[PDB]
């Protein structure tokens, strides 16, 4: 080749990853209706092994191949931006479910907002404890940006660490909020849309924390140079996204919808 | 710990003809093996309960 | 090595080539469904003696015409096909993540043929509205298989989307600006861009029927205070930009198929069709309640929808007559596939003239959910759709296969295919201006004679569909291998030989400044 | 009185929130008007109406969940 | 620089985390559960949950979540 | 109702189907002679040996391919919205009626002064009486007075229904937890037949609708006899 | 990997007539499906 | 009757509000019931409240715009 | 690039204004003026004006400003 692109080896893992697809829906299908989880766990279980090799062997094309000039890096940083935006569009549909009940509560609800019998969390305790946790998270996290850029190995992962540190506490803060929480998802579109936004939104927070372990555990093996460390910024990037869908649900459910 | 970089670039561009999946070693025919029979299974029982479910 | 070549894929052309296949088999489905929808209306009274049965295959028929049969031929197939080619790259920009876009589709449409295997089905239509599509009045599996269907589907296509507008943006020739690159691009990115922003409103709406059927949310059930219209905007929110993807690869080949036939070096007016494609694409998010002008909205609603839906209309007479002024001083090779693309401009035109005729909500009242609507959207969507996928699929065939077809032949085809579809379709107005409402198994004894032509002229299109497998055996066991095709000088996606070589532009195009 | 008129507060094709205002009504003056032994004929106007414009089932559950304690609304 | 945004986590966003700690810990104690009404937008059930004995939420609280029957 | 071979709308019952219809001729001669102009175009393009196969300027012929249809959308846009803006002026009904969907017939309630409610069912066509119409009469037809301004309400009990009646204009979605209305004027004494109109399952074909439209007296005079 | 005419393709075209038959069972199996499952639905 | 009780719709320093809704309430209580020929002692609990807690020049004010047309709240 | 502004600036925002202005064409033409009322919480006069007699708005428009005392 005389061009600077990716020619990717033949691959088996686009295929586990459709197989993973359809064990996962299939597997759903077959809990909901034929009370057995077994085709759930076989495609829970290959989805991540088939995440695990692909994502493995971006690493190894990368880092140990050489496969990525700066214009794979600019495919991957469009690939990238990209993906967010779907993202962003998927919450949209909830916060427009959100809106849609809140604005115009029916007669079933007691015709307001929140509903008659429901008792919402309080948004100056729990929830504004998890939005100085998101927003100190943004904070190291470019800490650790600016650490990698300037070359300093010690500081990076420190920054690195707090921000994971940041995020996993927000995870534990969550699943308590979520068991002390007297209203549930049944609790009509009250908890239908608090659980179902919030529980979106806090998978996105495991995924987004999984992925700076990532980082974290490539930093510690020197993966990263101070000019190229693409899954990095693409993993603040996600962070960033996590932190904003935050602070609209906290302002539009947690307090508005109070 | 120490920067072992240059020998997984050594590793990974031996000129053996290996796949970049296949190339770390035996452990990575392992582990495609298992992902490759729990999917290629996973789908045979997922047609199994399809032929289940589609009678009364 | 087949393993390898065909289930472990990274190369555009088979991964093209896998769609293709996936589509033309999915057409087969979708044609057995139409041709049962067709027999039981042939006459009155029932035929299938179960109208459920009726429900559940008019909704596969829309599933597998729209999600297996057009869009993984336009984008995956022709997309995967063509894109690179045009512009001198040698892959996809993910061309392990493409392959991925694929087999998500094999799974997908398994997932909707259980659907139709187990308890009595989804006859939910294609919209799967609740409550009809909730767990009361659709105890069981058949609609939550149909939801995880449309989210594999809808994954495959997003995935699908970004690995196209990051091919299409990063991978042009350096010296190539956006404004240098053939319009067959341009309506790929526009219709990625659709994909990108209308799929993931569908992926939230079908997730809360998903929750309201299984894990007792209430969004779009009143007794928890939902609202069953609340589903109907989402769905709209993305079904409205799905009928323009549906679409605007199609007007991108027939800007290539009129501008090839007409032996021209460029279709007229370039900048016009980029900007009416984007204005089409645009003005397409803003226009999905004119799919709800009966449920009950506010006057003010119902006029701002009618207005900014007639708006479509501009941009998309400015693609009609820049097609027409193509044409215009032309030496016109009357191929098979300049047919296609005439058939296409006359029946996209009657069928967008009839979407002008629905956009007015008063009107509207009396034409929604009668068969006037069915009768818009086969001319638009089915015939628009259809007769662009033709023309493509018989021009570019030598391109692909190394192989000629038998022109006489292909026209033959051509000329069934236009009588089927218009004896099939065009008394469809006038069932819907009379009154007869669409998803009705059964109807009014006055329906009968339009009702009777039509179901005549879908065993015309049968005829032609069987015709086409012919052709196309007729071709690969002839092996006529191409030797020269003209104007290659503006259609670069030739220039490599038929077929091209596994590996194209290794060496990439020269293009100064 | 023949049928309910037109009421500028609801104006649009959705009359659920007529239908509901005038039940309340109906309800909030009648409790009011039994609160001092006072006269229920005073209500009769947002009788009329919710009759005129609530489906029976509507009225039936809202009546039975009054009954219960279970009626969300305030009266 | 590295060394500014060090100077904003340690010198703004962890004292924020720290104070907004101590006021959730301050205000930590159990409410007292309101009364039981068995309304009838509130736990919904139009199908068995996939788990336990179909009628309890999955992070199922029984000091605060009553079934439709009421409190256990 | 539709009558065989029928090309067009049923004839207008109320004066908002009678301004739909002259809105529809209006709007069916614009589609005409567009649908024609192209086709002729295309023969046109197709019909010489004449030749021009240089570049081609565009900007002045996409003037007139924008003002023009700009003219026409707006021709077709005024009176459209004057129709949707009368099918919304207040008036002043005399009477209100709900009706409910159901799978698969409708509920009808008169509740202005007597709580007064039916269900209304498809007769099968194993009992239709001769010269009755198959899949169209009811055993419970909605009575209602002519030339009278009449509220309907229209709601479902179980999923989406839609209430239709072709020859009066009238097509409203039946959705539970909402109450819709719409307004009924007859010109004419007689019946006038609709079927539901959204997809409510497996009876979808076999929900009609009868309106039967008499005199006031006779309204009156049927509405007493229901006590 | 092999190129050119007949060989950028997952099937044979080798043979004619037994191309006929791959491709009579590949679009034969689609547009059958459809009437087998209406069958199937039926026969409960 | 001693004075107005505590009321959760106001619980804050601000009465300008309670005042306000008692005044409100009071006229249109009274208007309801002159209205049919109904009983005003009906009213009276709305009369003791807004006359404890609004200032005398208020309800003056008040009583001068009814009179002249120009109250601007709806009675 | 400039030619990509200069398309937006002919292609969508124009084209916009365009639109907006027919919008405001179509539904210009005076509405009829409500019954004067002289509520005191409009039409204040805490001090004359600076212009005028005092009592005239800047932009005073006879068919539409009422005085504190009515319509002139
Ligand atoms: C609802 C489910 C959704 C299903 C959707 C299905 C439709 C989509 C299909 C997508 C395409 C699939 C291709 C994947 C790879 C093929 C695998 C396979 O089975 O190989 C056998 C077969 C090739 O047969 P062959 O001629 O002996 O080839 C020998 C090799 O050349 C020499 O190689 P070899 O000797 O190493 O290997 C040959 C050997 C063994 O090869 C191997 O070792 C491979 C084994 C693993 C392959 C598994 C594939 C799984 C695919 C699943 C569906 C996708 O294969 C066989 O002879 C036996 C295999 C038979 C398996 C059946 C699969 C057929 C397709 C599915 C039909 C639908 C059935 C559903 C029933 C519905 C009931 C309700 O491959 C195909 O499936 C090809 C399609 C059939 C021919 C159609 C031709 C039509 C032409 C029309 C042209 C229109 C497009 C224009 C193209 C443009 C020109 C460039
Ligand atoms: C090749 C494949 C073959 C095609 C399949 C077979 C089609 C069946 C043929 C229909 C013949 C019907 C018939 O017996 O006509 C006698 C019929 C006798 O006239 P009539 O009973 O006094 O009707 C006068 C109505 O009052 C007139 O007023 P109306 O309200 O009763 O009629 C309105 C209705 C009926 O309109 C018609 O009068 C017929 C439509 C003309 C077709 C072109 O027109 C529609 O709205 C149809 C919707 C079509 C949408 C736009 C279609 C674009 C056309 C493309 C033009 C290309 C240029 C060539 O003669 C006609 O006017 C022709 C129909
Ligand atoms: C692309 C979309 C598309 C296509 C192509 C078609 C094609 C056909 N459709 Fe339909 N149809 C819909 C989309 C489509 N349809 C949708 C969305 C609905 C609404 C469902 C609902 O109400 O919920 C519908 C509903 C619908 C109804 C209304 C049913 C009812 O309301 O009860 C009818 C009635 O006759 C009908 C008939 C047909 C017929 C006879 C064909 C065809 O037979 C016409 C001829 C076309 C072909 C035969 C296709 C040929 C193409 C191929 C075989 C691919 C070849 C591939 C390669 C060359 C690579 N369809
Ligand atoms: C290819 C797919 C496709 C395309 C491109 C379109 C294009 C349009 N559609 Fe259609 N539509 C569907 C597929 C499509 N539609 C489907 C599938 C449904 C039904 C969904 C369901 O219910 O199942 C539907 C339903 C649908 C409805 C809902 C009707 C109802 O359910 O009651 C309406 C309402 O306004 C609408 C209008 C339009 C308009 C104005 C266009 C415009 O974009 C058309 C513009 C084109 C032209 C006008 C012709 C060319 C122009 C000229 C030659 C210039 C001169 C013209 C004038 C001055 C008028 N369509
Ligand atoms: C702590 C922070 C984050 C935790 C994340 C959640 C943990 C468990 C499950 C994880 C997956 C969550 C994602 C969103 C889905 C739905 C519900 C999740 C929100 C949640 O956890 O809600 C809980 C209920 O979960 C329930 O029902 C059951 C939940 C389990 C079943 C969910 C199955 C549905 C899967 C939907 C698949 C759709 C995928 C979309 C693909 C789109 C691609 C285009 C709330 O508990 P509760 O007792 O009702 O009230 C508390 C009372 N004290
Ligand atoms: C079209 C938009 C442009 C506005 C230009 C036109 C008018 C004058 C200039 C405006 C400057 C901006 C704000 C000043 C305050 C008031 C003017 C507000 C805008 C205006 O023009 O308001 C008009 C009133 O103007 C009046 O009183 C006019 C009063 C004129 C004297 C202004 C007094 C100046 C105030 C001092 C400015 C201090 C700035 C301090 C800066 C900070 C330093 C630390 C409205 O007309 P009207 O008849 O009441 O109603 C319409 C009925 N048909
Ligand atoms: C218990 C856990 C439960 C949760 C499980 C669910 C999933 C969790 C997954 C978390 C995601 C992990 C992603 C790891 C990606 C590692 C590969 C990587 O980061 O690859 C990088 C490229 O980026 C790239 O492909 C970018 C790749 C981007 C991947 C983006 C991933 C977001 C995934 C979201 C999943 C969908 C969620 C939707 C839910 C509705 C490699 O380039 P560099 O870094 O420049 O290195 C090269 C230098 O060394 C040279 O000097
Ligand atoms: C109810 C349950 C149903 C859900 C079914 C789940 C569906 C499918 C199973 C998913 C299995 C995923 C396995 C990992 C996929 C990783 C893809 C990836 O990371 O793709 C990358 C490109 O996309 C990029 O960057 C940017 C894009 C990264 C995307 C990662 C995958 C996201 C999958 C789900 C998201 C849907 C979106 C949510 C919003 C609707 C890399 O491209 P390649 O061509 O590989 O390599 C190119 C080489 O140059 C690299 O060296
Ligand atoms: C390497 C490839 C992977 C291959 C996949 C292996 C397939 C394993 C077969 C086991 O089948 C299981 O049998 C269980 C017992 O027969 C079922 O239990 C369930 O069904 C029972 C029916 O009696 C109920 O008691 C309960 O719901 C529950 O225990 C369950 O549904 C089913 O999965
Ligand atoms: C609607 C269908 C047909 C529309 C045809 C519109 C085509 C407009 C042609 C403009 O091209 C021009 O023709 C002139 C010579 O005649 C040339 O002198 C001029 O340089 C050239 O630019
Ligand atoms: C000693 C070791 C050196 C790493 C290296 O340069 O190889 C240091 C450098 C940065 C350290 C990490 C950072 O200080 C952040 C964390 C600090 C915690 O107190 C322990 C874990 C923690 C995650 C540390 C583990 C380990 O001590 C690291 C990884
Ligand atoms: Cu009821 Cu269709
Ligand atoms: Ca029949
Ligand atoms: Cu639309
Ligand atoms: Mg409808």
């Amino acid at each position: 080749q005389t061009h600077a692109y990716h020619m990717v080896n033949p691959s088996p893992w686009p295929l586990t990853g459709a197989l993973s697809a359809l064990l996962m829906t299939s597997g759903l299908t077959m809990w909901f209706h034929f009370n057995s989880m077994t085709l759930l766990m076989i495609g829970l279980t290959t989805n991540m092994l088939t995440m695990y090799q692909w994502w493995r062997d971006v690493i190894r094309e990368s880092t140990f191949q050489g496969h990525h000039t700066p214009a794979v890096q600019k495919g991957l940083r469009y690939g990238m931006i990209l993906f967010i935006i779907s993202e962003v569009l998927f919450f949209t549909g909830f916060f427009w479910a959100f809106y849609h009940s809140s604005l115009a509560p029916t007669p079933e609800l007691g015709g307001c907002w929140p509903p008659t019998g429901i008792h919402p969390l309080n948004p100056l305790e729990v929830p504004l404890l998890n939005t100085s946790v998101l927003l100190a998270s943004g904070v190291s996290i470019t800490w650790a940006h600016h650490s990698l850029m300037e070359g300093d190995r010690k500081h990076m992962l420190q920054a690195l660490f707090i921000t994971i540190t940041l995020g996993v506490y927000f995870t534990l803060l969550q699943a308590s909020e979520y068991y002390e929480a007297p209203f549930t998802i049944s609790d009509g579109v009250y908890g239908s849309t608090f659980f179902v936004a919030t529980g979106f939104h806090g998978l996105h927070v495991i995924i987004g924390s999984t992925f700076l372990i990532v980082c974290f555990f490539r930093q510690l093996k020197f993966h990263f140079t101070s000019n190229h460390h693409f899954g990095f910024e693409a993993a603040a990037w996600y962070w960033h996204f996590v932190d904003v869908v935050w602070l609209f649900l906290y302002v539009s459910i947690y307090w508005w919808g109070s | 710990f120490e920067n072992r970089v240059a020998e997984k670039q050594k590793l990974f561009q031996e000129d053996n003809g290996l796949p970049v999946h296949l190339k770390g070693g035996a452990t990575d025919n392992i582990l495609y093996r298992v992902t490759m029979t729990l999917c290629l299974g996973g789908t045979l029982y997922s047609l199994y309960c399809l032929g289940w479910a589609s009678f009364p | 090595m087949f393993i390898n070549r065909w289930l472990f894929s990274t190369n555009h052309k088979d991964i093209g080539t896998l769609y293709l296949l996936f589509g033309a088999w999915a057409g087969m489905v979708g044609t057995a469904l139409s041709l049962l929808i067709r027999a039981e209306l042939g006459q009155p009274g029932t035929l299938l003696g179960d109208d459920q049965i009726y429900n559940v295959v008019v909704t596969a028929h829309a599933f597998v015409m729209i999600f297996f049969m057009v869009m993984p031929i336009m984008i995956g197939g022709f997309g995967n096909w063509l894109v690179p080619l045009m512009i001198g790259a040698p892959d996809m920009a993910f061309p392990r993540m493409n392959n991925m876009s694929f087999w998500l589709l094999p799974p997908s449409f398994l997932l909707l043929l259980a659907s139709s295997m187990v308890e009595a089905g989804a006859g939910t239509g294609w919209t799967v509205y609740p409550p009809l599509a909730g767990n009361l009045a659709h105890a069981g599996a058949s609609v939550d298989l149909t939801i995880f269907s449309l989210h594999l589907a809808g994954v495959s296509s997003i995935l699908g989307a970004i690995n196209f507008i990051t091919t299409i943006i990063n991978m042009k020739p350096p010296a190539m600006s956006q404004y240098q690159t053939p319009l067959f691009v341009w309506s790929v990115m526009i219709t990625a861009v659709l994909l990108l922003l209308s799929l993931p409103v569908l992926a939230a709406g079908i997730t809360m029927l998903l929750t309201d059927r299984n894990l007792n949310t209430t969004f779009f059930d009143p007794a928890g205070g939902g609202d069953p219209i609340l589903y109907q905007h989402l769905f709209w929110f993305f079904g409205h930009p799905e009928v323009y993807i549906l679409i605007l690869p199609g007007f991108g080949m027939i800007s290539h198929i009129v501008t090839y036939y007409s032996g021209k070096k460029e279709p007229f007016g370039y900048m016009g069709m980029v900007w009416a494609m984007m204005s089409i694409g645009f003005l397409g998010f803003i226009v999905w309640a004119h799919h709800m002008f009966t449920v009950g909205m506010d006057v003010d609603t119902r006029a701002y929808f009618t207005s900014a839906t007639m708006i479509i209309a501009i941009p998309t007479g400015v693609k009609v007559f820049s097609w027409l002024a193509t044409l215009h001083g032309g030496n016109i090779k009357w191929s098979p596939a300049m047919m296609w693309a005439l058939g296409f401009i006359f029946l996209f035109t009657v069928g967008g003239l009839t979407g002008i005729v629905l956009a007015n909500s008063s009107l509207d009242i009396v034409l929604h959910d009668t068969y006037y609507v069915v009768a818009h959207f086969h001319y638009v969507l089915s015939m628009g759709a259809v007769f662009a996928i033709m023309g493509g699929f018989v021009h570019w065939f030598p391109l692909f296969s190394g192989y000629t077809l038998n022109d006489t032949w292909a026209k033959i085809h051509f000329a069934i295919m236009f009588v089927g579809v218009n004896m099939t379709f065009f008394p469809q107005h006038f069932l819907g201006l009379s009154g007869m409402p669409r998803r009705y198994s059964d109807y009014p004894d006055a329906y009968t004679m339009w009702n009777t032509i039509s179901s005549m002229g879908s065993f015309i299109s049968l005829t032609a569909v069987m015709l086409m497998v012919f052709i196309i055996w007729e071709a690969f066991a002839s092996k006529r291998e191409v030797l020269t095709v003209d104007l290659t000088t503006t259609n670069l996606e030739w220039l490599n030989g038929c077929p091209p070589p596994y590996h194209t532009f290794e060496e990439p195009t020269y293009v100064n400044l | 009185y023949q049928t309910a008129p037109f009421d500028s507060r609801f104006p649009n094709q959705n009359q659920t929130r007529n239908c509901w205002q005038n039940y309340l009504d109906f309800h909030r003056c009648e409790k009011a008007m039994t609160a001092k032994g006072g006269d229920v004929s005073v209500c009769e106007w947002y009788r009329r109406v919710y009759k005129s414009l609530c489906p029976i089932s509507w009225v039936s559950t809202w009546d039975d969940r009054r009954a219960e304690g279970t009626f969300p609304g305030k009266i | 620089g590295a060394r500014t945004w060090r100077f904003l986590t340690f010198g703004l966003a962890l004292p924020s985390v720290a104070l907004c700690t101590l006021n959730s810990w301050l205000h930590s104690g159990h409410r007292e559960r309101p009364a039981f009404i068995p309304y009838h937008h509130l736990r919904i059930r139009t199908k068995p949950f996939s788990w336990g004995d179909g009628n309890h939420t999955f992070f199922h609280n029984p000091r605060v979540n009553p079934l439709p029957t009421g409190y256990e | 109702m539709a009558y065989p071979m029928q090309l067009g709308f049923q004839d207008a019952t109320s004066p908002i189907m009678e301004e739909l219809l002259h809105f529809h001729d209006h709007t069916l001669m614009i589609v005409f002679l567009i649908s024609s102009l192209v086709l002729y175009i295309i023969s046109l393009m197709l019909t010489t040996k004449l030749t021009h196969t240089s570049t081609m300027d565009a900007q002045e012929v996409e003037t007139i391919w924008t003002i023009l249809p700009a003219i026409i959308l707006i021709l077709i846009a005024l009176p459209s919205l004057r129709i949707l803006y009368m099918m919304d002026e207040i008036n002043n009904p005399s009477l209100t009626v709900k009706t409910m969907g159901h799978q698969w017939y409708w509920s009808y309630e008169y509740t202005d002064y007597e709580d007064l409610s039916f269900d209304s069912y498809m007769i099968p066509t194993s009992e239709l009486k001769p010269g009755e119409l198959r899949l169209l009469e009811v055993d419970n037809r909605v009575v209602l007075p002519m030339e009278m301004t009449i509220r309907m309400l229209v709601s479902s009990e179980d999923v989406l229904h839609s209430w239709a009646v072709p020859s009066l204009g009238l097509k409203t979605d039946a959705i539970p937890g909402r109450l819709n209305q719409t307004t009924l004027m007859s010109s004419r004494p007689g019946l006038y037949y609709g079927q539901c109109s959204e997809i409510c399952g497996s009876n979808h074909s076999f929900m009609p609708i009868v309106l039967e439209l008499v005199p006031l007296k006779y309204f009156e005079k049927w509405s007493a006899s229901m006590l | 990997y092999e190129e050119g005419p007949g060989k950028n393709i997952p099937f044979s075209v080798e043979n004619k007539w037994r191309l006929l038959a791959m491709m009579t069972l590949f679009f034969g199996s689609g547009f059958a499906a459809p009437f087998f499952i209406v069958r199937h639905q039926l026969l409960k």
